[PDB]
């Protein structure tokens, strides 16, 4: 029964809710379905369209309605202090004023544990490489696509060897190629299943995965939304992006920001498609970076398909930095 | 012990076949046991059931009292009349145990004598 | 708007409406909670009867939340003594009593067949949270099963290697074919181990030499079987239900919310391919906040000595392993 | 048939009076009359445990008979010196049961034919059957049917005990109430309404005083002045009688119904039907089983067990606010009882 | 002559198992779902009563309560095999509770004049206790012959 202990840190507030809508606090059924998505993309790569495969490892390592999960998470230590802070892309309707919505919400900082064990020390290495890059390339919680959610880890205490913590752009970079190699090596190792079929992942994956940068800070202070105007002169680094955001100059498209490039919810579809950007903060050599994450798919959704390039020309116009690939 | 008008209102009458039906398998069985103390369980061959008849069943016997045979007997004791009064005093509304279970509390029976009009 | 009907018989139907409108105060949770429950219906043209659907009716979760403890709060006298009552039974036999609080969340009994398709163990009297002494009995025992599979694994494989050769091919046989699969893992440890002390109890006397460390002390496997007794043997340790202090029922609440929300659901049950789609459906089931406190007793038959140590062995079961529901997530931990 | 102690069974927690004569829909059921379905108790489940129970306090020398210790050892060396240390050697090596256990309840299985026992341990019968109710959270219900069938055991020991004085203190009690009336106390009728709640039914409440404090006091004289832990004033208003049919119906669904299961550590679920269904008796039930105690039958009786009134006071001081088990799953906190022994 | 109400409750429950698994003897799931419904009804009928029951069968059918006509139901038509499962415990609950074997056989039926769910709603508690006595009785032959000839899951 090994074990694997992850001491997290939130540089951007956290909106994790339970039952109670108002009430936000740590979940660890949300972070485990949050990483058995990120299992699911990060493996998509090894697997592609072999959806029973992925499947079949995925009722084996995270357990289904015929056998127990292997891995166990618990959240252990919980540092955290109830504030409010504001929504990423959602202003309020009121006239004339038409200012931020701020619901309650985990401080930054808070630094928090996360307990990892298992019985398999193969099964604890794909735990742990599925977490940490969720950590890196994500967030957790309501808005994570828009910049919320997203951590670092403070310390580590594993027994099964892991990845190394990068340390600039280029290190994360190579982490992609990095931790999709290993996965690739132990799964053909224990489960020997299929050898990377060549087929366009039908779903969000590692298969057409692009990293990208965008801006620079180095006080936390001045990164996540603090200006509730758009003429302000204290726009910060999430203010910023979300101002390039709404400049519909930067992206080519007919309508502009408002089109289904992005998450279902705009316009008179409603749907249930998320942005294929995932928008995150990432902390290197204590200098904090915008993290854009873009993930292509073969298809948007059954009954449409959009144009990707829009996505790629925005980060172009706005001088985002491609690290990976 | 009860208003018999109370219980008129419960009385079925049937026919004769199913009426058979009920005394045949609608008595009590009761499946006894018996355990080991040490092992704490069910004692190696010790298991056996019992059948019961049901509580608040009527049945009524028949008592045919003749004149005392042996001789030389108190005057309160001469004729059967005098005979009868002894048990339907002493009998009435007394509580018997018929059959034995009498440890386990089986067999108490209500008793109430009388003679017809 | 919403409408709302219920499904018990006339006069009851108006009486429970009023019932749950707070109209008239309701004193027993599990009555109100089973045989008043409410079919709220949503702008679909069905009546929903879940914990979800129920929660509509209500201003937010919130007042749920206090309703539910205020029905519960309602029952404190007559759960105290009822309480003060258990515990001199504790007193009679020569028991141990030891009390943890919820360090996370504890949800026993989610799999009971109800309306609201999930349950919670409820007492019948007084309607409150508790774990019955058959699922502590069973942590204990699972716990003290995976102890041994983690410290003697493979040695106990020696030994046995007949059953577990007889176990591997029961497995075989029922999963597919996996003519020689049969991953010597810790799973299997477990297995052989739990066949042993179920239907192999005997075999278990040239083991019983061994000890396993829990906590502090030490504990012997024949200890460990006499303990839980077998078969052909009776336990030698009363497991007994564990409650809640009554003390704690009134200032913090003894019943909460959780949240189920299943993303990809038809991706785990019919096969669709992941992603941005299959707007989840959520529902809800009650669970024990983290906090409150329980109180726990075992007493022994023959010896003490065997009482003392299956209470160490269920504080560290409950302190690591845990009970109830989503032991998997952390759920139904305690601490000193 | 001398001299009849009155043993009030309370169950503080569910007691699973196992049948295992029968298969139902909820599998494991409790034992029943079979004509009426009420929950019984049969005499020779219950005299088991508390023969087990005497076993044990006279093997640990913890009887105390006449406010003295009982020193079975020596008692049986001085009643049975022809065969003192073959008699101990056949109880030590658990042929034969000790020899106050043997006089009081009856010779081991070994000594049959040897003699009778002195104690006929009568049917426990159901008393109160706690029943959930809006307001009251539960109450303690009775039927015409049980207090007559009380009525009937008061009968029995009046005429075991030769005491007319104990024959008339029920025998005031005669209601007719209809399936929607109920006689029940202030705690669970509605308030504003003259309506009672219980746990299915809506009844109307009929109006008697004496009905509810008639029996209140049965209680009091058969059982003191503690119901098992609370004043039976306390408990005087939630005392609710019900129609016959009424009360079967809440016997036959409102207890409890328990789901267990057998977890395999292989996969980590419920094994291949490895769950079961149990029926329990709900907590909080009082039962009452009459002890009929008679002339001791064993030659040569000690002392202070020689008659049956000696008998009756070391059967009430040792089992008497004591705790006891009936039926299984004794290892999983089940089955446990408060008992009271209480004389007319 | 007479005939017990046991020979009903067996007859009507074989033919009941039969016929779904006649019908769709192709659908495992479809099977293993019923099977798994009609374990699982009797212990929500104890917990919750039989009006809740029959009320949260017609709630996963997705039809309203208040028109709950059992024979205004065609339990085919439903996509889903839980709907379909459903529908076919709910009907033949339904059927057993209102007409019983048959008007010719020994069990008439209870209710006799009207869905059950209607009797429940309006009628006294000593009603719905018998119908409670009988839905689990012929629950529990339903249950017995779907473990015995019914496939799992």
């Amino acid at each position: 029964m090994y074990s694997a202990t992850f001491t997290l840190e939130a540089i951007t507030p956290v909106f994790m809710r339970g039952a109670n809508q108002s009430k936000a606090e740590i979940r660890a059924a949300s972070i485990k379905g949050l990483m058995r998505w990120w299992f699911r993309a990060l493996s998509g790569s090894y697997f592609g369209n072999d959806v029973e495969g992925l499947r079949r490892v995925e009722e084996y390592v995270f357990g289904s309605t015929k056998r127990e999960s292997r891995v166990v998470v618990e959240v252990v230590k919980e540092h955290v202090e109830e504030r409010f802070c504001p929504l990423p892309m959602v202003w309020k309707k009121k006239k004339g004023v038409t200012t931020r919505v701020s619901q309650r919400a985990i401080a930054p900082g808070s630094k928090f544990t996360l307990l990892l064990t298992s019985d398999d020390e193969e099964v604890l290495k794909l735990a742990c490489y599925s977490l940490i890059g969720l950590v890196y390339f994500g967030g957790i919680g309501f808005r994570c696509s828009r910049g919320a959610g997203s951590l670092k880890i403070s310390s580590l205490k594993s027994d099964v060897q892991l990845i190394d913590l990068p340390k600039n752009k280029n290190q994360l970079g190579q982490m992609v190629n990095d931790l999709t190699v290993e996965i690739a090596k132990i799964l053909k190792k224990t489960f020997l299943c299929d050898h990377e079929n060549k087929n366009c992942t039908s779903y969000s994956s590692f298969w057409c995965f692009y990293l990208f940068l965008w801006g620079e800070k180095a006080e936390l202070e001045e990164v996540y939304y603090r200006s509730n105007n758009l003429e302000n002169e204290r726009l910060t680094l999430l203010d910023l992006f979300e101002k390039e955001f709404k400049n519909k100059n930067n992206h080519l498209s007919n309508y502009g920001y408002r089109d289904f490039v992005f998450g279902l919810p705009r316009g008179t579809k409603k749907d249930r498609r998320a942005s294929p950007i995932k928008v995150g903060i990432t902390e290197l050599s204590e200098k904090y970076h915008v993290r854009v994450s873009v993930f292509k798919t073969k298809i948007f959704k059954p009954g449409m398909n959009v144009k990707w390039d829009n996505i790629f020309v925005f980060l172009e116009n706005i001088g985002a930095e491609r690290i990976y690939p | 012990g009860k208003p018999i008008e109370s219980i008129k209102e419960r009385i079925a009458i049937v026919s004769d076949d199913v009426f058979k039906s009920f005394t045949r398998f609608s008595t009590e069985i009761v499946a006894r046991v018996r355990i080991d103390a040490e092992k704490g369980t069910v004692a190696r061959g010790g298991l056996w059931y019992e059948e019961f008849l049901p509580s608040d069943t009527l049945m009524y016997s028949l008592i045919a009292v003749g004149s005392p045979k042996k001789e030389n007997l108190p005057k309160e004791v001469d004729n059967t009349q005098k005979i009868v009064n002894v048990l339907k005093v002493t009998f009435n509304n007394a509580f018997l145990q018929i059959g034995g279970d009498e440890t386990v509390g089986k067999g108490f029976v209500k008793v109430r004598a009388g003679v017809l009009t | 708007n919403v409408v709302v009907k219920y499904p018990v018989n006339s006069e009851l139907a108006n009486y429970a409406e009023k019932f749950w409108k707070k109209e008239l105060a309701i004193y027993n949770l599990s009555l109100i909670l089973n045989k008043m429950t409410p079919f709220v219906k949503r702008r679909s043209e069905s009546y929903k009867s879940s914990l979800s659907a129920v929660k509509e009716i209500f201003k937010n979760v919130d007042d749920f939340q206090n309703f539910l403890n205020s029905v519960l709060r309602r029952s404190l006298d007559e759960y105290r003594v009822f309480f003060e009552n258990y515990e001199r039974l504790f007193n009679s036999f020569s028991s141990k009593i030891f009390s943890m609080r919820t360090k996370s969340r504890l949800v026993v009994g989610l799999g009971d067949e109800s309306v609201y398709e999930t349950s919670i163990r409820l007492h019948r009297n007084y309607g409150v949270p508790y774990i019955p002494g058959s699922a502590l009995k069973g942590v204990a025992k699972h716990y003290a099963f995976s102890i041994l599979a983690r410290e003697n694994g493979d040695e106990i494989l020696r030994i046995y290697e007949s059953v577990k050769e007889d176990l591997k091919a029961r497995i075989a046989k029922r999963d597919k074919i996996k003519k020689n699969d049969v991953p010597e893992d810790y799973y299997l440890t477990a297995a052989v181990i739990q066949e042993l002390f179920e239907k192999k109890f005997d075999e278990l006397g040239a083991i019983r030499n061994t000890r396993v460390e829990i906590g502090d002390t030490v504990i012997s496997v024949g200890d460990i079987v006499k303990i839980f007794g077998t078969q052909k043997e009776e336990g030698s340790v009363i497991f007994f239900d564990a409650f809640p202090t009554p003390e704690q029922l009134k200032d913090k609440p003894n019943l909460e919310l959780d949240i189920m929300n299943p993303h990809y659901q038809p991706y785990y049950q019919h096969g669709e391919p992941p992603g941005d789609w299959h707007s989840p459906n959520p529902i809800f089931f009650l669970t024990v906040p983290a906090g409150v406190e329980f109180t726990f007793a075992v007493a022994s038959r023959d010896l003490d000595d065997l009482a003392e140590k299956a209470e160490k062995l269920l504080k560290e079961a409950l302190k690591k392993f845990g009970v109830g529901a989503k032991t998997s997530l952390g759920y139904g931990r305690f601490d000193a | 048939f001398e001299k009849a102690v009155v043993f009030g069974l309370y169950s503080i927690t569910p007691v699973h009076a196992g049948s295992g004569a029968e298969l139902s829909v909820i599998a494991l059921p409790i034992q029943r009359e079979r004509h009426t379905g009420f929950p019984v108790i049969w005499g020779q489940s219950l005299k088991g445990v508390l023969r087990s129970r005497f076993r044990q306090l006279e093997l640990d020398e913890k009887i105390e008979v006449e406010s003295q210790k009982w020193k079975w050892k020596e008692k049986t060396k001085e009643v049975l010196k022809e065969k003192a240390d073959e008699f101990i050697k056949k109880v030590e090596e658990r042929k034969r049961d000790p020899l106050l256990t043997e006089i009081v309840f009856g010779p081991a299985t070994d000594g049959a034919s040897e003699h009778a026992g002195a104690v006929s341990v009568g049917d426990a019968k159901i008393l109160l059957f706690p029943v959930r109710s809006a307001k009251g959270v539960f109450a303690f219900v009775t039927s015409p049917i049980v207090i007559q069938r009380l009525k009937e055991d008061f009968e029995l020991v009046s005429e075991i005990e030769n005491d007319i004085e104990l024959k008339q203190i029920l025998s005031r009690f005669k209601v007719e109430l209809s399936n929607n009336e109920t006689i029940a106390g202030n705690a669970l009728i509605l308030n504003g309404e003259n309506k009672v709640i219980l746990e299915d039914i809506v009844l109307k409440v009929k109006s008697d005083s004496n009905v509810i404090e008639n029996l209140v006091e049965v209680l009091k004289t058969l059982f003191g002045d503690n119901f098992f832990g609370k004043p039976i004033e306390s408990i005087k208003e939630r005392i609710a009688i019900v129609s016959d049919d009424v009360f079967k119906s809440f016997t036959r669904f409102s207890t409890e119904i328990v789901a267990r299961v057998r977890i395999d550590a292989e996969k980590g679920t419920v094994a291949r039907g490895g769950l079961w269904y149990e029926e329990f008796l709900p907590s909080d039930t009082l039962m009452y089983s009459l002890i009929a105690v008679g002339s001791p039958k064993k030659e040569n009786l000690p002392k202070e067990v020689d008659n049956t009134q000696k008998i009756v006071n070391v059967l009430k001081v040792t089992f008497n606010n004591a705790f006891l088990q009936i039926g299984g799953d004794e290892t999983v906190g089940k089955g446990f009882v408060k008992v009271r022994a209480g004389v007319l | 002559d007479i005939r017990e109400i046991e020979q009903e409750r067996a007859s009507f429950a074989f033919k009941v198992v039969s016929d779904i698994k006649d019908k769709y003897s192709q659908n495992k799931k479809v099977q293993g779902k019923y099977s798994s419904y009609a374990e699982k009804a009797p212990t929500i009928i104890l917990n919750n009563g039989l009006g809740a029951t029959l009320a949260f069968f017609l709630s996963k059918l997705e039809k309203p309560i208040d028109d709950v006509d059992y024979k205004s139901i065609n339990p085919e038509s439903f996509g889903n095999a839980e709907n379909i499962a459903y529908a076919f415990l709910y009907k033949h609950l339904s059927t057993w509770l209102a007409e019983g074997n048959g008007k010719d056989s020994a069990f008439s039926g209870l209710t006799n004049g009207e869905d059950p769910l209607k009797y429940i709603m309006e009628k006294t508690a000593i009603d719905v206790a018998i119908s409670t006595e009988e839905a689990l009785s012929i629950l529990n032959w339903i249950k017995k012959f779907a473990k015995a000839m019914l496939e799992e899951e």
